[PDB]
């Protein structure tokens, strides 16, 4: 046993960890830096253990020798009488949500339109759009696809930021870490349900989780499932219900990646941390719940049951899996 | 495909 140091993405996920670190009594401490890439670099030093990384950072930080730890699980669709924690991870729907009310818009009419993103290399939000968009276009040019977006991290003066907000203060417009108003799945999604962009790339769990009352935030609270339709790749578009039939990809679960001389350690602390401060932990509600963030996916997503066990201790690509991995590197290609 | 990022 040694203390853990996890990274948090910038101030919002600072304050989590914090609390998390005094609730651990300090078996757990944090290290905070401005973007998902600055934490990669701070662990490949040594000054932090470890993070929760979605699937296109898991190919930047596993390019430079890091390893995936546990998964998260969020509920399963189908039965299982198998702990959380040993249950096999079934990936998130990548989906293309837009309004009803927007009424002839496909994926066909995508050209020239306003587009949100969770941030540049990130699955849902946009190493699956932009690499099908690319391909299909046969073009790498796709900074001119769309008209306008917010894809947090890409030039701030581009207009690939042209539609990001920035903090309170409308400062630290595009970075990517929760300051931003647009970042990640719910900013993404807030970029839409505002009217902002006219395409948000997200997950299918994005739309039911801020929809008909489930999220009590205030741009959320009166949004109705109703009024959004998913793009499906065959030109038609389909009510929130149908992602199993109308997504654009199957992505890897997020997951926490360390360095590989400290994954075992890593492991073992978070398995415990899980028992005290995760679903039903020991400690969760009354002290701290590590999965909630009234909605923000600070350090975890919202959503995350557990923390599982990998099978068959996989690389980060076989993680990935071999399709996902082939499609990164293809798109970067273009830049 | 190649080396780290950084
Ligand atoms: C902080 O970490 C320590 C180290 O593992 C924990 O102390 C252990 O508690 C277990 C029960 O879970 C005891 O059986 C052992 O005596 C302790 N282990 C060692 C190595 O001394 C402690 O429970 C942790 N606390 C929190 C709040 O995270
Ligand atoms: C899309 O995401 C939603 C939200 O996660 C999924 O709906 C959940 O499904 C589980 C069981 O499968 C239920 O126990 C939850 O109550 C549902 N949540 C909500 C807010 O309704 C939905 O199944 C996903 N759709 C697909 C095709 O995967
Ligand atoms: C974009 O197109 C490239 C080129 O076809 C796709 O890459 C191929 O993927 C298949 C299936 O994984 C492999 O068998 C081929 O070897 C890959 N080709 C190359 C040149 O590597 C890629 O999957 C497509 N991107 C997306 C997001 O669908
Ligand atoms: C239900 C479900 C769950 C995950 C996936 C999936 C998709 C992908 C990819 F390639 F499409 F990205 N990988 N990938 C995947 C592959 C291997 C592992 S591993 N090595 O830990 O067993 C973990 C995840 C698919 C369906
Ligand atoms: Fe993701
Ligand atoms: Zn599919
Ligand atoms: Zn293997």
């Amino acid at each position: 046993y040694t203390r853990v140091v996890w990274c948090a993405v910038g101030p919002e996920e600072q304050k989590k960890c914090q609390q998390w670190s005094q609730q651990s009594g300090q078996n757990v401490t944090c290290a905070t830096a401005s973007t998902t890439d600055d934490c990669i670099v701070l662990v490949l030093k040594g000054e932090a253990d470890a993070l929760n990384l979605d699937g296109g950072y898991i190919y930047t930080a596993g390019k430079c020798g890091l390893v995936p730890v546990l998964a998260e699980n969020r509920k399963s669709s189908k039965h299982s009488s198998l702990d959380c924690v040993l249950r096999p991870t079934e990936g998130y729907l990548a989906v293309a949500v837009v309004k009803k009310a927007n009424e002839g818009l496909t994926w066909n009419s995508l050209k020239d339109k306003k587009s949100c993103h969770t941030a540049v290399d990130r699955t849902a939000g946009w190493n699956i759009p932009m690499g099908l968009i690319v391909n299909q276009t046969g073009s790498c040019a796709f900074d001119e696809f769309f008209s306008q977006s917010c894809a947090p991290g890409a030039d701030p003066k581009s207009r690939l930021c042209a539609l990001c907000a920035g903090d309170d203060q409308g400062l630290d417009k595009c970075v990517p870490n929760s300051k931003e108003k647009y970042y990640g799945y719910t900013g993404a999604f807030r970029c839409l349900a505002e009217d902002v962009g006219d395409v948000a790339f997200v997950k299918n769990d994005t739309v039911w989780e801020n929809t008909n009352g489930e999220s009590t935030a205030d741009w959320a609270k009166n949004l109705k499932r109703e009024d959004f339709r998913l793009l499906c790749l065959d030109g038609t578009r389909k009510p929130v219900t149908e992602a199993q039939s109308c997504h654009l990809a199957v992505a890897p679960n997020h997951a926490v990646v360390s360095r590989s001389d400290r994954a075992a350690h890593v492991e073992q602390v978070l398995l415990h941390q899980q028992a005290l401060f995760g679903k039903n932990g020991k400690n969760c509600p009354d002290k701290f719940c590590l999965f909630k963030s009234e909605t923000k996916n600070l350090l975890f997503n919202d959503n995350t049951e557990c923390l599982a066990k990998l099978g068959g201790r996989p690389t980060y690509e076989e993680y990935l899996g071999t399709e996902y991995v082939t499609a990164i590197a293809n798109l970067k290609k273009c830049s | 495909l190649e080396a780290c990022a950084f």
